[PDB]
């Protein structure tokens, strides 16, 4: 019954190299889209910001890449910065 | 007269919203009665409004005899009318059971004026109901829009629409045998066609965009037990044929554990069984990540469907969408110490601090017809009738 | 007698049947009423005539006055319990509109003392219920065999067992707190339990580079268990019951209320308040569902419609297989060459007259109770000895003679 | 006054500082019997207080016969109360033996009048101790955050929190409870509750869709804990020993059964019972000695050896931190520079004045609390701090 | 006889379950006082008759006035000593704190005689423990024998084998002495040895490209070690020892005031001090669960509940295999099936009776011996024949004779 987030996740990384992420998704997502408490945000286009949660603060970074590794899709993306 | 978050919107500002809706992974709708009024139906109120006028020798039997209704809502028109009609198939399985002869042809006339006027109404043609071709028509002309673009908004990969519903009539298999698509809906066969709970699971594929699921929650007119114990769907030419035309046309209920409309006879462990796998499934539809559901028609006199939806926003990714077309009056109302539990239900959300919710009124502004206009079509869709002018050319062949 | 796919089969090619059934991905067994036998339970059937000793004087206006049950049925103790607990409320229900105070009150008397005789048929040991250690004793040991045998065979990669039951008794725990295993059956906490459906998928795991485990679903109750009606599941010990809500229910003569929840009635879904019942019937299906799953039904006559119909829809799967325990099978293969049968009867010659060689039955009397089903399963081997060496050697010892 | 190697500190130096020592490997607490005075209990003093009110006639016999205590401390409230009743079983048992009458007497009725005193101060709810839902009451809404902030700022792959207390009361749990978490003590079953050692070393994990647990340890006992057999030691609920054998304790008098109760560290000559309380002190120290440690205090009194002991041999490992909270710094220096305090005073002092970037000490009265502690600690950022749930409840309650 | 999953098997299969066992990558073995009874040992049952026949005034205040003993157990050997030390270091603090000077003289002498007797049989030679070579005579044969097999069983890459015991006497480092291994046992030094719990992680290697070497775990400590602080242990040699401590004791009517180092009682945590106990138990905990882990158990009569308590909780892991020998099974199995029974043979009864094929017990007397034990572990095959021609050759050849 713990509410440790108000959120839904969208993926867990697998990678670290230099300061470029690597992320692998989920299954059912497919259509750019996810859902909150306050409405609906686009995720996966280039040019979008992203966020990962670690300990007592988050991370902040912006996407480059898109692509396939139903097969499996992968995410790049770099840092700017942390709240 | 659009209220989301507990203050207002504007047109462009809600029909930018309806299209991010419609792309999310689960996509459903939930109808009601007030949606086929444009076909040829009748709500609710229409139906006693007329039990009482034809039928009043009857109506003081209920009332100062047995208790089935109160006086107050007969003349107010706020009766139920599905579970009166289960307690008096109730009451006449004891007196069948312990031999009283009075209390047993007693009940056989009300229910037989019951199942006369529900009947009527859900014909939505007449005498053509037997006929063939019958979505080729006027009256079933949004109801193929609305299918058309749930199948045609989704990608490769995303699931299949849902549709849920309350009526017991034909609108949406006519409308469907003539686009071309094909429903599921739990049954199997031809010769002799069976309930299998499991061909909700299913689905097709080529070897070398073409199915969807309807769950009807109340049954219809073409189900119906034996004198085995298994539950028969057939056709509608069938149906008038056996078990329709004596019904309004004569004076015949002897059959009272015979029929499976509007919710009956639930003390069976055979036709409840059938019930209860479509409220199992509802409440696991709408309790996924990552859900839409619009809801039109329906008024909320229900405590179970209520019970369920309220318990479906303490999680964070579902969201909710809600045509109700007397929302002042229901306001007025309850401003002053008054209404019934369906504005009192609808007032209380209307007032949160919750984006997950959306209310629409004003009138003829959310109607059936108007809720279909506000879904998008897509921008490469054939929509000019281009193969029309070439199939009389066929015909002047003769 | 045992029968697989309609045709004959002997003994030494079920045992190994077996064996290669115990070594596929899903495993699992359904027990009923049958398999509490030997600890000291009772049937439906002993239910009636004890009904029938005590309270004479209600039998009779159930018989003459209200034509609920036949002279015949009664004397020769065919009647069904579950039919008549879900007329004895239609009866109610309609007098409590009609206002029929005198009427409203036989009924009360007749479900109070229905419902009395069930609860004191599920205290194996009678007063010694609220005791400890009730594991130890010689009643409980053909429930560890079964447990002990079910994790042992079992790799490492591959998931861990369930056990489903419709019994109200408490065997299976008091025969694995002496073990020291740990069942899962959706409950947390000490001082205050509640019921969450997320723990249904936890595991175990030693914090380096105890990890026994299974899961245990009860479909129809538990004495344990109780409600507010605030819709909180609250679960207790074997002890706070017996001081609070079950001496009373026994002989505190007293009418009934919803003091803990079981579904002894024949339609479980007029109940429209259950949702617990409505998560043990989405894991079943789920676990049928799946491939590679075989099946141990014990105990069970076949007398519901809600689960007779799941086991015939999972047989369109190439991947489930299943093995049923029937001892009075010769009669019923009469009664209905005959025309006539039960409907359990009916269902269990249908299941027998299939071509398919995923179903076996198993009759033979008392050749297919419990105590005989759990040693028909294997112990397993651990350094799996190929002995192809040893075949050289052996192979002239025959020479000799 | 805050003091870091002698030298002085300011908040923000401060605050910065509890940060970078909340985001390593290993992370530990341990309390005391003051952190319970924000909800209903009492200290060691406000105990014999109390005690020698009441009882001063068996207070003859205690300080003339048996020579079982001093003068000066009982005059100045400095008794340790949890290490005479150890003594006065081993008096029990010994004249069980020799066949003494004339003194069993005397023990059973100054025993039942110390159990008595000792009971009545650890129940922080009075007569509603045996109902339910007593985490919800407004006294324990500390006790929820801390658990919450220890939880809710950890990684993947790191390990859990652990939390050593002398306390023998259920306010931890009683608070878990109603967050939802599940705390591991030694113990498994329900019909049959036994001692399990060996299942400090396991942990949750989820198939296919879980780090919602720590490990609690207990170092001189609880009221739900009991012996009834030789070999075996078993917990039960709060509603059933109250009916058990709590309630005699307190209505009734001159009623005293045995060695059958294990708190507080009293029937320590057993072999069957002093196995639960060592097992406590081996996993302290083997957790305290591990590399990249940090441990708070705070509600400890430094009345124990053995613990100072451990933690002045554990400080030589170079990756150990420490902080603590002593509310008497100026009370005590004076007393102790001038002539000589008390053994506590002077190990507390001692600590204060050393080269050591790697401890801390921090006073203030009522600034180095309990209610105070909980708040230097951080709070993460995704954690909702709104509750738009229970105006959703109140609607699905009202609904009808 | 010989007992697996609480059933029976023979000779010729426990020969080859031992064969495969001995080929995992993790064995050990827990001694006792009965495997040094070959050598000069002796049992607790030869020192209460050496304290009768030599101290025989005190043993009467020990029955009569304090009420310590009964006379029916002093006549027929059936008393404790672990038990008694306890109590009489529990009769004496509480007359060291009420005052009274005739009982503490009276308490500090039967405790220096308890631990005179229990000192005088750990030597095994007498006179001789101050010599040199003493594991060059006909006693420390089948000791040699142990070791020479568990280390040349071991493959490369699987870890070194652990030996661990109780006893205080030197008998398994004079038979590595004599033969060119070293143990690894905490210290190091020679000028001043002391304790380093982290040389347990050590392990020697080769320059280019010995190998032979072990761990032993002392769990009661040592006559050779002594404290001086609160922080450090130290070690010396046998003859250092003879000199210093050891030979006033044995001669001298003194009271032991703690020269060396050794647990006999029972509550070994009263011992507030101790840090070397506490280091011992962890790493045999860590050991005992870890995968593909097999012990050996010889000379335990099963007194001791810390370790009871740790066998059965390893017993959940489906990896771990114990071998047990046990002389009396028989005179057990007797007695606790009419009620009777100390907790000894209850402890191992219970694990005869079982339901896994991870326990094996061995009895029959003196063939359960540690001379016994040793001959049926085997030696390796250093050239493993393929012997696919070996058993063909053979096995044609049958018919013709
Ligand atoms: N043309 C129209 N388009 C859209 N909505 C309309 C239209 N005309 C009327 N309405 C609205 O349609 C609504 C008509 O409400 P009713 O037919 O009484 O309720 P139900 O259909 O759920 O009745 C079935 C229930 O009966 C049992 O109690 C079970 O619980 C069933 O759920 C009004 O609010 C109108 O504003
Ligand atoms: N020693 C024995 N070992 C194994 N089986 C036995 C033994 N003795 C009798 N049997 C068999 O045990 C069977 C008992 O059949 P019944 O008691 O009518 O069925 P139920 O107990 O499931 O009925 C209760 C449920 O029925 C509803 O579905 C509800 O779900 C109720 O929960 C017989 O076939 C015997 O041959
Ligand atoms: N609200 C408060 N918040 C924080 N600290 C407080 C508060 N109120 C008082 N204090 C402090 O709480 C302290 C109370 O100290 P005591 O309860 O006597 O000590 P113990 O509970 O460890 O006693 C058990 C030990 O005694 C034996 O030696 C055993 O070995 C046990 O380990 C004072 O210093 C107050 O400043
Ligand atoms: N030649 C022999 N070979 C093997 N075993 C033998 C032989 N002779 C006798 N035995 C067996 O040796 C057994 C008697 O061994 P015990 O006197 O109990 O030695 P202990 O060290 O356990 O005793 C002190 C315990 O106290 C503390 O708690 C520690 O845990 C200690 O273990 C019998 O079963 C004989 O069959």
């Amino acid at each position: 019954l713990f509410k440790l987030t108000e959120i839904s996740a969208i993926g867990y990384v697998v990678g670290l190299e230099g300061e470029r992420i690597r992320i692998n998704l989920h299954e059912g997502l497919q259509g750019r889209l996810a859902s909150h408490r306050k409405g609906v945000s686009s995720v996966t286009q280039p040019g979008d910001l992203i966020g990962f949660d670690a300990g007592n603060i988050l991370v902040v970074a912006r996407v480059t890449d898109m692509a396939f590794v139903i097969p499996l899709r992968q995410i790049i993306a770099y840092a700017i910065g942390f709240v | 007269s659009i209220y989301q978050g507990g203050n207002k919107l504007n047109e462009d500002d809600f029909r930018s919203h309806v299209y991010s809706l419609c792309q999310l992974d689960n996509v459903g709708v939930l109808l009601g009665a007030g949606a086929s009024v444009g076909c040829g139906g009748k709500t609710m109120k229409d139906v006693w409004k007329s039990f009482k006028q034809n039928y009043p020798e009857l109506l003081g039997a209920l009332i100062d005899k047995y208790l089935l209704v109160s006086q107050i809502d007969s003349d107010n028109n706020l009766v139920n009318v599905e579970l009166l009609i289960d307690e008096a198939t109730k009451f006449l399985s004891v007196a069948k059971t312990r031999r009283c002869e009075d209390e047993e042809e007693e009940f056989r006339k009300i229910l037989s004026s019951l199942y006369k006027e529900v009947t009527k109404a859900a014909l939505l043609t007449g005498e053509q109901f037997r006929e063939k071709n019958q979505g080729k028509k006027d009256a079933f002309k949004y109801h193929k829009e609305l299918i058309s673009k749930l199948i045609s908004n989704r990608q490769p990969g995303q699931s299949a629409p849902a549709i849920f519903t309350t009526n017991y009539d034909l609108a949406l298999e006519w409308a469907a045998e003539d686009l071309g698509i094909q429903l599921f809906n739990g049954f199997s066969g031809l010769h002799t066609r069976q309930f299998y709970p499991q061909n909700f699971d299913l689905a097709f594929r080529n070897v070398n965009h073409y199915h969807a699921y309807l769950y009807k929650l109340h049954g219809s007119l073409t189900w119906y037990q034996n004198d085995s114990l298994t539950v028969n769907e057939v056709s509608a030419s069938q149906a008038y044929d056996e078990y329709i035309n004596d019904i309004i046309n004569k004076d015949d209920f002897y059959r009272g554990q015979h029929l499976i409309y509007p919710g009956a006879n639930k003390y069976s462990h055979t036709i409840g069984f059938v019930y209860g796998e479509m409220f199992r499934r509802f409440g696991e539809f709408i309790s996924k990540p990552q859900t839409a559901l619009f809801i039109n028609g329906f008024g909320f006199g229900d405590y179970h469907i209520n019970r369920i939806i309220l318990g479906a926003l303490l999680n964070p990714s579902f969201h909710v969408v809600i045509y109700y077309p007397e929302l002042k009056e229901a306001i007025t109302k309850v401003s002053k110490g008054g209404g019934s539990e369906a504005e009192k239900a609808i007032v209380t959300l209307k007032n949160m601090a919750f984006n997950q919710v959306t209310v629409v009124g004003g009138g003829s502004k959310a109607y059936f017809n108007s809720f279909v206009e506000h879904l998008p079509y897509p921008v490469l869709f054939p929509r000019d009738n281009i193969v029309d002018e070439l199939v009389e050319a066929i015909a002047n062949l003769s």
